[PDB]
RNA sequence: GACCGAUAGUGAACCAGUACCGUGAGGGAAAGGUGAAAAGCACCCCGGAAGGGGAGUGAAAGAGAUCCUGAAACCGUGUGCCUACAAGUAGUCAGAGCCCGUUAACGGGUGAUGGCGUGCCUUUUGUAGAAUGAACCGGCGAGUUACGAUCCCGUGCAAGGUU
RNA sequence: UAUCCUUGGGAGUCAGACUGCGAGUGAUAAGAUCCGUAGUCGAAAGGGAAACAGCCCAGACCGCCAGCUAAGGUCCCAAAG
RNA sequence: AACAGUGGUAGGAGAGCGUUCUAAGGGCUGUGAAGCCAGACCGGAAGGACUGGUGGAGCGCUUAGAAGUGAGAAUGCCGGU
């Protein structure tokens, strides 16, 4: 059926992960997972973090295969917004957001 | 009721005529053609799904002005360039470039936005000889 | 004796947001530009019941007109041929029957210029 | 059989066997109503000129009274602030021709 | 000149996309079952004129 | 109590004259909800961790410790239709293809052509503006109450009414 | 009588704006200055004038794929000799 | 029945609708009330109401009287974005 794990609070913009979040959709899992593991991109290793605890779940407490499964879909939103005071100049103040995003993945079998 | 007999989108004419612009005066020709590809012509709907009837001139030669503003009615345009207004006069017009003097001519007598232009792309004219139809064997005619 | 707030102004907000739908993201998830689509349309279609209406004149004429030339005759004393011949115009609408049967138009023209010879 | 015929103060195209939209003559539900007044049989015959013809008088059965959908009328007013609704509703009927005798 | 309308959807996603991240250029290496960087040494049996290093 | 219900009712429902600000008296905020019962997840696995993922709990776990019902703006994912030769406050009217489908009118979905359409208030003679105001959505919010005066209109009495 | 008249209860408006007609100023530069009359716009659509508030046709309380018509046209766009 | 109709800003005049509340005659709800979203749902001129889904404990038709009684506008107000 499915593999499956969420990641909740994560520090990582939306936009930022949507990019890397759309080109691991549809792709092999075995080949998805390693190239992630070694890029200059801090954002690979989270997304593959996550990526890797659902076959992880998916196999050890409810059974199922992970010679079989793929990445089925997956998205990106912005979870809460914690501004935060950054003293900007001319005696003002702006609101820096350290972002707190929820990841979401839903990988699957497909080749089964 | 609410409706009437119409043309549909699987009405297809498209008939290819012979036609000559030679000797002929132009906005006597080329208006009545211009009703022809606006669909007016059929029975049947006139500009929502339409189709007229594609014409192929042979000869386009003298048109007639009728005084001495055959060889004196200036045509310009205003063209994105620093030279700007270009003009070019009838004599000259009549001797070399005499398809495009009769091509804006059925244009301008057209309304229509983006279909209109697209139809119209398919009538062409020439002053020598042209017509390498053969698949429709386009009929003669002349107004 | 204070009023409920909430859901009854929700009512009457999303009359005007379901007569704007269908159109943009931006036309109907605001509220103020949705306002000003609902004008329009509400106009529009009240004009254009009798805009169209009289458009239809401006459409049968236009094809009945070309059909008629094509039996050596001109609109103008077509119509007046059938009163002549009959006292009936017979509808310029339902002269519609030109495209169903091409026969009944065809006789009908020529019995239009029975009276004009 | 092309035929036409009189509803009030319009004239509808009619065949034979198909249902029209008209205006309420009176003539609900389950019931049987003709076209005296009736004025054209042809489509191969001309019967113009002759207003009504006697040759002929269609028979219908009238199938139903349906009603029309509201649809909106407005008058906004700019920079004068009116907002006169209404949506027209109004009741019309339907009959089926089914034999057009002679 | 700065922004005279709060900008649709349409006009924001027509700009922010048209190009993509894209992977490196990483090859498959079935000597180590993993993925190696092309003409650069491999992270996993060193590939690259000569395997050696499967650090 | 023909008082109000987390923006209401006192500045302040709640660990508020607190937080926060100026040298200073002083100015002066926001903030309700897991269950009926805590039984707030025994037991296990992976995530360095942050979290989840099974299992169990219980009526309910889309009640699982940041949680009542939780809209809308806001932002991603899947799907039907549609666009790479065109001219627009985006619809309206009318045809038309494709897809779908109504309990009933027998019906919805979309946009390919043709005609037509220049936001609202402010302010008027005229703003569609190159005049005034608005980032957006939600909620919130301005014709009042009392006592005289003058009319209204409903009734009881009416040469009587009234303490 | 979709007239006046009388009484009681609520008004709103005070550059109107624009055009034609008629009298006066410049014996008639000036979005120059005044009135008698009517019209429209104001406040009220649409038709014709390319569109072009106020000229000209005219007044929108609602659907009809019915017809006649005004100003204004009939070669095409812009229905139609 | 016949007969005529002018429905436009400032305003005048006539009826209704929803919202909260107190009242006396009545009635629903845990097998699903209030609130929430979709329906090609029906009935309105308009202001105005039905079924499924979610949700998890209260709700209301008539007859009357009362109001904190219905927002698209003053770099209006508070939260979210």
């Amino acid at each position: 059926m499915q593999a499956k794990a969420v990641a909740r609070t994560v520090r990582i913009a939306p936009r930022k992960a949507r990019l890397v979040m759309d080109l691991i959709r549809g792709k092999q899992v075995g080949e998805a997972v390693s190239i992630l593991n070694l890029t200059p991109r801090a954002a690979s290793p989270i997304i593959e973090k996550v990526l890797k605890s659902a076959i992880a779940n998916a196999e050890h407490n409810y059974e199922m295969d992970a010679n079989n499964l793929v990445i089925s879909q997956a998205f990106v939103d912005e979870g809460p917004t914690l501004k935060r005071f950054r003293p900007r100049a001319m005696g003002r103040a702006s609101q820096i957001n350290k972002r707190t995003s929820h990841i979401t993945i839903v990988v699957s079998e497909k080749k089964e | 009721m609410r409706t009437t007999p119409m043309a549909n989108a699987s009405t297809i004419e498209r008939k290819w005529l012979v036609v000559d612009a030679a000797g002929k005066t132009l906005g006597r020709l080329s208006s009545e053609v211009a009703a022809i590809l606006r669909g007016k012509h059929k029975p049947t709907y006139t500009p929502h799904v339409d189709t007229g009837d594609h014409v192929i001139i042979i000869n386009a030669e003298k048109i007639e002005l009728t005084g001495k503003k055959l060889t004196d009615k200036i045509y310009y345009r205003h063209t994105q360039h620093p030279g700007g207004l270009k003009s070019r006069t009838a004599l000259e017009m009549r001797t070399n470039y005499p398809e495009k003097m009769l091509e804006l001519a059925i244009k301008g007598m057209l309304p229509k936005g983006s279909l209109g232009r697209q139809m119209f792309k398919k009538l062409n004219v020439y002053r020598g000889s042209e017509h390498p139809h053969e698949a429709q064997k386009p009929e003669v005619y002349e107004l | 004796p204070r009023v409920k707030g909430g859901t009854v102004t929700r009512k009457r907000r999303k009359k005007v947001l379901k007569l704007a739908k269908g159109y943009f993201g931006s036309k109907h998830t605001l509220y103020k530009v949705a306002n000003q689509q609902v004008m329009k349309s509400g106009n529009y279609a009240f004009r254009d019941r009798r805009q169209k209406k009289r458009d239809f004149r401006k459409l049968w004429i236009t094809r009945i007109n070309a059909a008629a030339r094509m039996n050596g005759l001109s609109y103008s004393r077509l119509m007046h041929g059938l009163k002549l011949s009959g006292i009936e115009v017979n509808r310029k609408m339902l002269a519609d029957l030109a495209v169903n049967d091409l026969t009944a138009f065809n006789q009908l023209a020529d019995a239009a210029k029975a009276q004009l010879n | 059989m092309y035929a036409i015929i009189k509803t009030g103060g319009k004239q509808i195209k009619v065949e034979e066997g198909q249902t029209v939209y008209i205006e309420k003559l009176a003539a609900e539900a389950g019931e049987t109503v003709t076209f005296e007044d009736v004025l054209f049989v042809g489509g191969d015959n001309v019967k113009v000129g002759n207003p009504t013809v006697e040759g002929a008088t269609v028979t219908a059965k009238v199938e139903k009274q349906g009603r029309a959908k509201k649809i909106t009328v407005f008058r906004y007013k700019p920079k004068k602030n009116v907002h006169k609704k209404q949506g027209h509703r109004q009741p019309y009927t339907k009959v089926t021709i089914e034999k057009i005798n002679a | 000149a700065v922004p005279f309308r709060r900008t649709s959807k349409m006009k924001k996603r027509l700009r922010r996309t048209h190009f993509k991240l894209n992977v490196p250029g990483m090859t498959e290496c079935p000597s180590c079952g993993e993925m190696k960087l092309s003409h650069r040494v491999c992270k996993a049996c060193g590939s690259y004129n000569g395997k050696d290093i499967n650090v």
